């Protein structure tokens, strides 16, 4: 079961979150707040519980279990998870817009020379001001992908209201000092913004 | 002449020997009729009919019988239930199921199966109507399934949702494998059961095959409990009133199941075995100490006709089914054989 | 009605078991499979296995055989047994551990879908000893500069830029937790660019679980 890492709307609008695969199996709906545990909004494809609002609906033909909000509110910006017995899917962030989509600002950071004479390196990825709060962050060195050494935070709300993350790539320094690039990539709503650093410094 | 599913109170009948001191001919004595001596099946002309074996409450109704059956016959030294230290007399007993017929009373009569290749799921296409099943043995027991009916022509899997890992899956073997298990005469406790290890892993490659089936023809790998209470994790059953527990790892070695062969898995597979004296209650959470064995060989050969298993799931990123030896409890075992059967009500 | 109440989750050093336990009522504690559903921050929901009260039977998925234990407490006094307790034990922690663990139960007679959920605890895996966090300086190429605080445990640590003068333009991000066990963050003051070389910029870094304050000063060095 995968559906979209996030998704936007506006109130008053109709929105959908769609799941594939699910191998077409009954499948149910969840929804959950931040800090909060889940709450079944549908199951038996199409079914609702007592006190979950008619503005919920869901249906599953085959592979692709899709649930729609209509009448958008303020109360539904929250995660919507597809589930096929033990499977839940990754989870769509629903975010009713309150506020205009701002872009990332991304602040890339070399390590110090006081830390590479400590035989040590670390790289640093601020990403400040981005709304709504969904952000990917990708590391690579030349021209390849990094996974190793990469410690991604989860975006945290600012006092804005817009949203914050971090990210450290930890490296040693002969590591460091034997590639031409190192850059980390942000991604948010399908825009995708790159900051890099070389070894030759200034 | 239409009738509707519903459910209502079984009687049993039995060939029981009101002068037998064998344990289930006594409680059949007197909790049972004598076997109906003219038994009236009539065809249904093209009537097709729905059947679910995991939803049908003469399963339940058997399972209390049983239930009745064993609190009545099987008495311990101690009992210790909850706050409850109960010591009684425990004589040994002689202990051997005989086959129990339910049958309908009057308004009720019994819907049959008959189809060869019923999966005990769905809609049946041959229906009878009858007025009491076949004899079924009371045989209570874990990971296998002993002494019962085969399937007419292939090895049948039953489960409610195969893709549901905590729907418990029954295997319908169509050859019968021996199990033999010994206490030898002069510890006393040590016991073993002797499978013979060519037909039984044929049996296996077999299954595995028709597990393929239902499968995506994906890997089946079959590994041990994970865990669980000593009745589930190790085969347990009852012979000559002793609790035997048995390991079955061996019954379920990949490695003589493979499409190369070879490797010395056709010999005796030999099962160590306990008989053990404190047994957890089934009824209600509790635990009864028995007395050590009778003295001389303790011997019963079975058939193994049926495998009780769980598929693990959670496997996504994988390209294999997991299956482990056991069930969800007991009335698995009367749904294997109360599959054909459902009672209906005649208005 | 139906109640999950969760307890026994905290902090847990690396290694380690932790054990979580799911008081359930309202219902006979027999008649429902227990299943465990763990939630990394900012993850999906994972299911980890149920446990089925009659005989202990257990399912577990791939990912925690050979690692966790599903085992229950079943009720004793008679004139209360719908009463149950399951409990949950996880050995061998790491920090990719760290996660929100659930209870949860189907509707009555099946085990899908999870109708019935615990509050949830939160178990964090993290370093065995106190530790002393490393300030780095990182000096600008708008002029954004900052200071990289690393590998101090516990938490927290406080930040301020030149004894609380200035407090515009502050970014001070939430701290992470690495794999080590150790936390690290970084603050981030945006200054302008005409002032590199003029005034003087140090960032004041305490934590007090181990004693340390460092004031590092942000120099833009040469090229
Ligand atoms: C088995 O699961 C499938 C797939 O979800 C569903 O369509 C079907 O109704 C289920 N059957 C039973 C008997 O639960
Ligand atoms: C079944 O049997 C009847 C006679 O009882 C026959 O006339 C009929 O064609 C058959 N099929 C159906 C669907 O009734
Ligand atoms: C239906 O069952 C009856 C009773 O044994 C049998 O005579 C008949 O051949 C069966 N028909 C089929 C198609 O299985
Ligand atoms: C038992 O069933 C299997 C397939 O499930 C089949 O290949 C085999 O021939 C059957 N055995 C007999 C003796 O009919
Ligand atoms: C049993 O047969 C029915 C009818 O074809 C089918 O829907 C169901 O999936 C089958 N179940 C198993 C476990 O084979
Ligand atoms: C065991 O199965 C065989 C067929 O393989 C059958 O002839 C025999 O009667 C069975 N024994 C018992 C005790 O049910
Ligand atoms: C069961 O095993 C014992 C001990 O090996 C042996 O004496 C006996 O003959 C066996 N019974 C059968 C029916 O093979
Ligand atoms: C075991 O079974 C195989 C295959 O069914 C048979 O050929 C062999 O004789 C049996 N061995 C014994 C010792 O009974
Ligand atoms: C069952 O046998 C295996 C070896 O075949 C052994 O490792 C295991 O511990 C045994 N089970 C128990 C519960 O002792
Ligand atoms: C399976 O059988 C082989 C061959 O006899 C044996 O070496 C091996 O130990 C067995 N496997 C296990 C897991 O015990
Ligand atoms: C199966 O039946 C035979 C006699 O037919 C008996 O000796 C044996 O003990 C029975 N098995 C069980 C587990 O009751």
């Amino acid at each position: 079961l995968t559906q979209p890492a996030s998704m936007s709307a506006s109130p008053g609008q109709s929105v959908t979150i769609s799941c594939s695969g699910t191998r077409h199996i009954i499948s149910a709906w969840f929804q959950q707040y931040p800090g909060k545990p889940p709450k079944l909004i549908i199951f038996d494809d199409d079914k609702r519980p007592s006190g979950v609002p008619s503005r919920f609906s869901a249906s599953r033909p085959g592979d692709t279990a899709s649930l729609t909000i209509s009448n958008v509110q303020p109360e539904d910006e929250a995660t919507y998870i597809c589930n096929t017995y033990e499977f839940f899917g990754g989870g769509t962030k629903l975010t009713v817009l309150s506020q205009p989509k701002a872009a990332p600002s991304v602040t890339l950071f070399p390590p110090s020379s006081e830390e590479l004479q400590a035989n040590k390196a670390t790289l640093v990825c601020l990403v400040s001001d981005f709304y709504p709060g969904a952000v990917t962050v990708a590391w690579k060195a030349d021209g390849s992908p990094v996974k190793v050494g990469v410690e991604t935070t989860k975006p945290s709300k600012q006092s804005n209201n817009k949203y914050a993350a971090s990210s450290y790539l930890s490296l040693t320094p002969e590591q460091w000092k034997s590639h031409r690039s190192y850059s980390c990539r942000v991604t948010h709503e399908g825009s995708t913004v790159e900051k890099t650093v070389a070894p030759a410094e200034c | 002449p239409v009738w509707k599913d519903a459910d209502t109170t079984l009687f049993c009948a039995s060939d029981a020997k009101a002068h037998e001191t064998e344990v289930h001919n006594v409680w059949a004595t007197h909790a049972c009729v004598p076997t109906d001596p003219n038994p009236q099946e009539i065809h249904l002309e093209n009537v097709t009919e729905n059947f679910n074996m995991w939803k049908n409450n003469m399963v339940e109704q058997m399972q209390e019988d049983v239930i009745s059956l064993w609190d009545q016959s099987l008495q311990p030294c101690v009992k210790l239930t909850g706050g409850s230290v109960i010591k009684q007399a425990c004589p040994k007993i002689s202990f051997d199921p005989i086959p129990i017929h339910y049958c309908t009373p009057a308004g009720y009569v019994i819907l049959k199966c008959n189809d060869k290749n019923f999966n005990g799921t769905g809609p049946c296409k041959n229906v009878s109507s009858v007025q009491c099943t076949h004899g079924i043995k009371p045989v209570v027991s874990t990971q296998l399934l002993l002494n019962g009916s085969l399937a007419e022509e292939e090895i049948i899997i039953r489960s409610e949702n195969l893709t549901n890992n905590a729907k418990t899956i029954i295997v319908h073997l169509n050859k019968s494998v021996e199990i033999n298990c010994t206490r030898p005469s002069n510890d006393i406790r040590k016991a073993y059961c002797e499978i013979n290890g060519t037909k039984w892993n044929k049996v296996l490659k077999q299954v595995t095959e028709k597990l393929k089936e239902h499968f995506n023809n994906k890997t089946i790998i079959f590994q041990p409990p994970s865990g669980g209470d000593l009745e589930i994790t190790m085969h347990s059953f009852n012979c000559r009133g002793e609790f035997f527990y048995c390991n079955t790892t061996q019954l379920f070695n990949n490695t003589c199941i493979g499409n190369e062969t070879m490797k010395g898995c056709n010999g005796t597979i030999t099962l160590p075995c306990k008989i053990k004296q404190i047994i957890n209650m089934w009824q209600g959470t509790g635990q009864a100490m028995y007395a050590p064995p009778i003295d001389g060989k303790i011997n019963c050969v079975s058939n193994i006709t049926g495998i009780l298993l769980t598929r693990d799931g959670g496997a996504n990123n994988t390209s294999n089914e997991t299956f482990r030896p056991g069930g969800g409890n007991i009335k698995d075992n009367w749904r294997s054989e109360l599959y054909k059967y459902k009672v209906v009500q005649i208005e | 009605h139906v109640q999950l109440v969760q307890s026994g989750g905290g902090v847990k050093k690396i290694g380690a078991a932790v054990r979580i336990s799911c008081e359930v009522s309202g219902y006979n504690f027999m008649d429902q499979f227990i299943n465990w559903v763990r939630q990394a921050p900012g993850q999906g929901l994972e299911w980890m296995g149920w446990m089925n009260p009659i005989y202990g039977q257990v399912n577990y998925s791939w990912r925690f055989q050979g690692r966790v234990t599903m085992t229950r407490q079943l009720s004793q006094d008679p004139d209360d047994p719908d009463w149950g307790t399951a409990f949950m034990e996880l050995r061998g922690l790491r920090v990719d551990d760290t996660a929100v663990y659930y209870c949860a139960r189907g509707p009555s007679g099946e085990n899908y879908p999870f109708h019935y959920w615990g509050q949830g605890v939160r178990v964090v895996v993290s370093s065995p000893s106190t530790k002393g966090p490393s300030v780095f300086p990182l000096a600008p190429s708008t002029a954004a500069l900052g200071c990289l605080v690393k590998d101090y445990f516990p938490e927290p640590v406080t930040v301020s830029w030149n004894s609380g003068a200035l407090t515009s333009g502050v970014h001070t991000f939430p701290a992470v937790l690495q794999s080590s066990g150790l936390y690290s963050l970084s603050s981030v003051v945006t200054v302008p660019s005409s002032s590199l070389g003029t005034q003087t910029y140090i960032c004041n870094v305490n934590h007090k679980p181990s004693n340390t304050k460092v004031d590092k000063r942000v120099e833009p060095k040469s090229c």
